[PDB]
């Protein structure tokens, strides 16, 4: 549970479930800039269903 | 097509055929049965109008009209809707001869844009020339008091109606701001004017023989809460099964509103108003402190103390402040008529006024009462607007003869359909005479044998039959009004001559 | 059966013949919740009333095409495809197939939007001017509440200068929005009083002793979705009656918490909070102290566009007032509108914004009903002013369907084939458009018609076209005897109007011609 004093404490809990999510998407910002990240005409699409 | 224009033609003069009658000071008065089985008369067009509810398109349009008529203005709600309407039959004959309702309706554009430049002509600004101060309004109560049954103590009551004006900013004035109280019994000429505010007092309850009608500088508090213990819907159920301990378990609940004396008491208001009746618990000790107490008061009442004194409404007795009380210069109650009377006198900032109405019978009153009203709206717009016209026949004779020598000069359709526009304006006229029980045959066409001398002041006589100059009658009537006439009534006409077909849907 | 078919329409289409043009009439529709309501606009009546007949609603589908998709043209459509099936009624009593008839009706399809290129002579140059929009939205303002034309001109043409964004050759990015751009209506006042303002206007009440803010620039306003209420937990946390003990720690609880969470947001500096739902009785009571204006916005719809104007962000906690969440807006003052005091929100020059509020005065509520409706329909045309033939125009009241006429009766004799019946027969259903015009205005039927033909048609030695082709439908009334040229009030048909029309209006006609047979239940 999210136990809080103050609304500026709730953001520290909060943002601590949002690391699962932070933590796979630099593994995927880091798949366009390994392959033709600088070359032009290149692009980079997530479907995510 | 053109039957539901047809249709539309009656449904007007069947609305207008209502407020015939009630056209003037002396005409008839109309009878409606509301839904909520209360009975309902009055003169005014703007209430007969409210309570009907007509589903009918075009007789709501008339009924909307007048609520404008009396919000931006508040006079002559009846005879817009009777000008309005004179166009519908005016313009039926017009319809099966092949003339369209379109050009009908651009002729009123232009004719009405003619007749207001005339009623500027005719409205003379006139303010101490050949007139003092106190003379002026008092001579202008004593026009709607004519042929009345106060003809005879018109004298006495003239003084009392200027006061109340006078009594308040000439800049701002109100008719609500000026209560009146029917006291049933008594002489007509010994009724007094208040400065103050009154109710109606019916409150029944015993306590009296004290709170004497001479006080000194009482102060007024408002009260939100019942100073009575008793619960009206509540309760609750305690038993105990011992003998000795009922003695005790009958005793006491009194001692918790001990603990709003002390609150009140230090304050020291001796007027004590609430919008709830106040119970039978203490008449007393309020008045061994010189404190007055008045229960059953009506909550319309309870907003005119606040304007008056200055006060204001707390829910409890603990947060009031001091400052919120207020006092007049001098109190006074009068028995008669069977029931005592509470009124204010002497507020220096009360922003209303009441004025009490003395008669043989309450059904006699209330045809005193209402005529009054007629004559505050002639005082209350002279200081408010400089500018005037000649009414009671005078304006709406000129309105139409302009018309007729104008149209000579026009060629095409717009001729026959402005003389049809001067000749709907005689209407307005017609009903006066039939009301007042003059002949409307006889004085059409002796009033018309003057009028065209040269003279545009000539009006209707409304005590003698007779013709003659309204001047001399003291007759005087707002230009704000004529003005707004004739662009509210050619409005709502516009509107019911452009929809060819009425549809309405259920559900 | 394809009489009856075209007679059920024929009843309905002289409700429509009197819709289009300032003298013409309208009608008066009773609402299902007791409400009368009349508007010229026949999109807006066709969605009010039933009607279970399905031939009828081809014409309705057929006119919500030009009520979205175009500013104008919803009572022009009714007007073409009502007229198209009485025509037809002498070829289908000669014998003719539904076939040559729909087929004539596309061959003179081509030949007509060929011609609509040469019938523009003048251009927009969209130069966005305050004189020169007066020129495109005079004409669709018109034909509703007549008279009122001059003044309500300015109103629309200062609005929709404040919408389109300041940008040069750049054609890709649309600029201008239909649902930016709200009208108000309060009764009381006059027409004269009217004016522009920059901003949605709020005529609710200010709910606490604030009524505006400072002259400063940049006030902070917070917008709040979640209501004022005590602060609680977002797993579980339900607030339940068991012991009076807890009844004490429920009423002095919330407000200590309450002024806690008021006290952060004032020392930001936020001098305004937005809450879309309902406010709570002890927090109006803090926010008074601390000089902060109460503002209620409980139509969710609003919000949305209020993030594009002050660039404040909802937040759906509470008491955490995010500054990258915060917006900035010039001045907020109070002022009377209509009578009563109102809190106006609106800027002067930093943070241009796109939304623009036309305030409006009268006494009628429902005169005030059709010119809020007008505003609506007039800058919905400036969508149709982008590179899509927005600057080209074509003369408007009966001046291009009169002279249509003479050049498709030139291609009916030079088309062989069993054609020649429909081209002729296509040029006469335009003749209905300025016969109604004259009939609306109280003028004869044996009058217009015969002056137009004479003014539009003339014997010149020479190619090159003399005199003058833009000889509209005078309403007369006025002046002496004759016509007028349209052009020098300013009133013109726009291209994009007018050709888009023309599919709609026979793609409507072919489908009730193309259908036989019909069959229903009873309902």
């Amino acid at each position: 549970g999210f136990f809080y004093s103050s609304a500026d404490q709730r953001d520290k809990l909060a943002a601590s479930e949002r690391k699962f999510v932070d933590a796979k998407l630099k593994k995927i910002i880091d798949l366009k800039n390994e392959v033709c990240g600088m070359d032009p005409d290149k692009g980079f699409v997530i479907i995510n269903q | 097509g053109k039957g539901q224009i047809i249709s539309n033609i009656n449904a007007c003069v069947a609305v207008q055929e209502a407020l015939k009658p009630t056209l003037g000071p002396l005409g008839s008065d109309i009878l409606i049965v509301t839904s909520n089985q209360k009975t309902t008369i009055s003169n005014d067009g703007a209430t007969i109008l409210k309570l009907l509810d007509v589903v009918h398109p075009a007789a709501k349009t008339l009924v909307d009209i007048s609520r404008a008529q009396d919000a931006e203005v508040g006079d002559g709600t009846t005879s817009v809707t009777i000008l309005a309407g004179e166009l519908m039959k005016e313009a039926k004959p017009f319809l099966e001869e092949g003339i369209s309702s379109h050009l009908i309706m651009k002729g009123y554009r232009k004719a009405v844009s003619l007749a207001v430049e005339k009623i500027n002509e005719l409205a003379v600004d006139i303010t101490s020339e050949k007139s003092s101060g106190r003379e002026l309004l008092e001579r202008c109560a004593r026009t709607a008091m004519s042929s009345k049954l106060i003809h005879n103590n018109a004298d006495f009551f003239v003084k009392m109606c200027v006061d109340a004006v006078l009594s308040l900013d000439r800049n701002d004035l109100d008719d609500k701001l000026i209560g009146i109280k029917k006291i049933p019994g008594g002489a007509m000429e010994e009724s007094l004017f208040i400065n103050g505010v009154a109710f109606k007092k019916t409150f029944s309850y015993a306590g009296f023989e004290q709170q004497p009608k001479k006080f000194n500088n009482p102060k007024i508090l408002s009260l939100n809460v019942e100073l009575e213990l008793k619960a009206e819907k509540d309760n609750a159920e305690v038993r105990v099964e011992h003998v000795e301990d009922y003695q005790a378990i009958v005793d006491a609940e009194w001692q918790l509103i001990f603990e709003k004396l002390r609150q009140v008491e230090e304050t020291g208001a001796n007027i004590v108003l609430s919008k709830l009746p106040i119970g039978d618990l203490a008449t007393q000790f309020f008045a061994d402190r010189n404190i007055f107490c008045a229960g059953r008061v009506s909550a319309d009442d309870m907003n005119r103390v606040i304007q008056a004194v200055g006060g204001s409404i707390q829910s409890t007795t603990s947060d009031i402040k001091p400052e919120h009380l207020g006092t007049c210069a001098l109190f006074e109650e009068m028995q008669i008529g069977s029931e005592r009377y509470n009124l204010f006198q002497g507020c220096p900032q009360a922003k209303t006024c009441t004025l009490l109405l003395r008669g043989g019978a309450e059904q006699v009153i209330a045809e005193v009462e209402r005529s009054l009203h007629d004559a505050i709206m002639i005082v209350k717009r002279a200081l408010q607007n400089k500018l005037i016209v000649a009414g009671g026949g005078a304006t709406e004779m000129e309105v139409s003869k302009c018309l007729r020598d104008y149209s000579k000069t026009i060629a095409g359709k717009q001729q026959m359909i402005i003389n049809a526009f001067a000749k709907a304006l005689e209407v307005i006229p017609r009903q006066l005479c039939e009301n007042a029980g003059f002949d409307a045959i006889e004085i059409l066409n002796k009033l018309r044998l003057a009028h065209s001398k040269g003279e545009k002041w000539y009006g209707v006589v409304f005590e003698t039959e007779n013709i003659g100059d309204n001047f001399a009658k003291f007759v005087w009537e707002p230009a704000l009004v004529k003005i707004n006439a004739l662009n509210s009534a050619t409005e709502a006409t516009n509107l019911i001559l452009s929809v060819d077909e009425t549809i309405t849907n259920k559900g | 059966q394809i009489i009856k078919s075209i007679a059920a329409i024929r009843e309905l289409h002289q409700m429509c013949l009197t819709s289009m043009g300032p003298c013409g009439r309208n009608k008066i529709i009773v609402n299902h919740l007791g409400k009368i309501i009349i508007t010229n606009d026949a999109a807006t009546m066709l969605r009010e009333l039933d009607i279970v007949h399905p031939a009828v609603k081809v014409l309705v589908m057929a006119t919500e095409q030009q009520k979205i998709d175009m500013g104008d043209g919803t009572n022009l459509v009714m007007i073409l495809a009502g007229e198209l099936l009485n025509v037809s009624e002498k070829l289908i009593s000669m014998g003719l197939s539904a076939v040559e008839i729909i087929q004539g009706y596309n061959m003179a399809r081509k030949f007509t939007l060929k011609e609509l290129d040469e019938m523009v002579v003048g251009e927009i140059t969209d130069k966005n001017d305050k004189n020169e929009l007066l020129k495109m939205i005079k004409p669709v303002i018109s034909s509703k509440k007549y008279g009122s034309e001059d003044i309500l001109s300015e109103l629309v043409s200062e609005a929709v200068s404040h919408v389109l964004p300041v940008a040069q050759q750049a054609g890709e990015i649309p600029y201008f929005n239909v649902d930016s751009i709200r009208v108000v209506k309060i009764m009381g006042g006059s027409l004269s009083n009217s004016t522009v303002i920059k901003g949605m206007v709020f005529n609710r009440e200010p709910e606490g002793h604030v009524k505006s803010l400072s002259e400063d620039k940049k006030h902070k306003v917070a917008v709040f979705t979640c209501p004022l209420d005590i602060a609680n937990t977002e797993t579980k946390g339900t607030v339940l009656l068991h012991n009076a003990q807890e009844m004490l720690d429920f009423s002095k609880g919330e407000e200590k918490q309450i002024d806690a969470m008021m006290k952060e947001i004032a020392d930001m500096g936020v001098e305004c909070i937005v809450a879309g739902a309902g406010v709570g009785e002890l927090a109006l009571h803090y926010l008074n102290r601390y000089g902060i204006l109460v503002l209620k916005v409980p139509s969710k719809f609003e919000l949305r566009r209020l993030c594009r104007v002050c660039g404040a962000t909802p937040l759906p906690r509470l008491g955490a007032p995010t500054p990258e969440e915060l917006g900035l807006v010039e001045t907020v003052k109070t002022m009377e509108i209509g009578g009563d005091r109102v809190t106006v929100f609106k800027q002067e020059q930093g943070e241009i914004s796109r939304t623009s509020t036309i305030i409006l005065r009268g006494a009628t509520q429902n005169n005030l009903d059709d010119i809020e409706r007008a505003i609506d329909d007039g800058v919905a045309a400036v969508k149709g002013l982008m590179k899509p033939s927005g600057g080209k125009l074509l003369p408007g009241a009966g001046a291009t369907e009169i002279e249509l006429i003479s050049r498709i009766t030139k291609y009916g004799e030079r088309t062989p084939g069993l054609l020649q019946l429909a081209i002729k027969q296509f040029a006469v259903a335009f003749e209905v458009v300025p016969r109604t015009l004259a009939e609306t205005a109280g003028l004869d039927v044996n009058e217009v018609l015969p002056n137009l033909y004479a003014a539009h048609n003339v014997t010149e030695p020479g190619a090159v076209k003399t005199d003058h082709l833009y000889k509209g439908v005078d309403i007369d009334g006025e002046s002496d005897e004759g016509v007028k040229d349209i052009r020098e009030e300013n009133i013109y048909d726009m291209l994009a109007t007018k050709k888009f029309a023309i599919n709609v209006a026979t793609e409507a006609a072919t489908t009730v011609l193309s259908i036989d047979q019909i069959i229903m239940a009873k309902k």
